[PDB]
């Protein structure tokens, strides 16, 4: 079965900065992914990214930076959010379809 | 933008009927990246039911209710770098309707840039005499 692993870390050590990652493991390429802070992607979430593999990188307040990653993955940083905030990552790809994990900061 | 679909869509057993969704308005600039028809209820590798890509067509996943029984109905795929794919009528057909089919059907649109835009209907299969 697809899954779709969530990561939220803060990995500098001025402990001002969320570096939000997502991933699929699936067996098609991906058409499209969305990122959402708060909850599911258009579905109570607030729209963070929208990355196409062609058309480019699409982003709102208040990430820093979203970018691609290798092996079928994203990353992501906030400016400046709060410990206990949720990010959400769906993935759409074919021929499996879509799929959507979260995550958040894990305790200190 | 906004998913038009229908509250609940009323088919009967063994029969055919269709589900329809529908991306409104026309935008300029918004590109459909993949059509995905979820059974939400069903399990994780029963969700994904049907799929369709601009360029390769659609895809059906889960075996069921499998592409035996499920089709798209006016959504086409694109023709070359001329014509431009038309997935904005993501109309789900189910044909050989069972009891197995009822329950709740979700039609997405991952766009760019807007994203991820979603609907949802309830297909009720009327059983005669039922
Ligand atoms: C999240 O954490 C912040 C700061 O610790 C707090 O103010 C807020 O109430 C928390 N939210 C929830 C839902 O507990």
């Amino acid at each position: 079965t697809p899954e779709v692993w969530v990561q939220v870390r803060m990995e500098a050590t001025e402990l001002s900065s969320f570096t939000i990652r997502c991933g699929f493991l699936g067996s098609g390429s991906i058409s499209l992914v969305t990122v959402s802070w708060g909850g599911p992607n258009g579905a109570g979430g607030t729209t963070l990214a929208v990355l196409h593999p062609e058309r480019g990188i699409r982003q709102w307040a208040p990430a820093r930076q979203a970018r691609w990653e290798t092996q079928s993955s994203i990353s992501l940083i906030l400016e400046g959010p709060c410990a206990n905030t949720t990010f959400c990552c769906k993935f759409a790809s074919f021929p499996e379809g879509s799929w959507e994990a979260c995550g958040s900061l894990p305790p200190s | 933008v906004r998913v038009q679909v229908l509250p609940e869509v009323r088919g009967q057993l063994g029969g055919t009927v269709e589900l329809p969704c529908h991306l409104l308005p026309p935008v300029p600039g918004l590109y459909i990246s993949l059509v995905t028809w979820q059974r939400p209820d069903a399990p994780a590798n029963h969700q994904n039911v049907a799929a369709f890509h601009p360029k390769m067509g659609p895809s059906f996943p889960s075996p069921k209710p499998g592409s035996e029984r499920l089709s798209f109905v006016s959504a086409k795929q694109s023709t070359g770098q001329d014509t431009e794919a038309e997935l904005q009528d993501a109309t789900l057909a189910l044909h050989g309707l069972t009891v197995e089919d009822e329950g709740n059907y979700t039609c997405e649109f991952a766009t760019f840039p807007k994203g991820s835009v979603r609907g949802m209907t309830w297909l009720r299969v009327l059983v005669p005499r039922l």
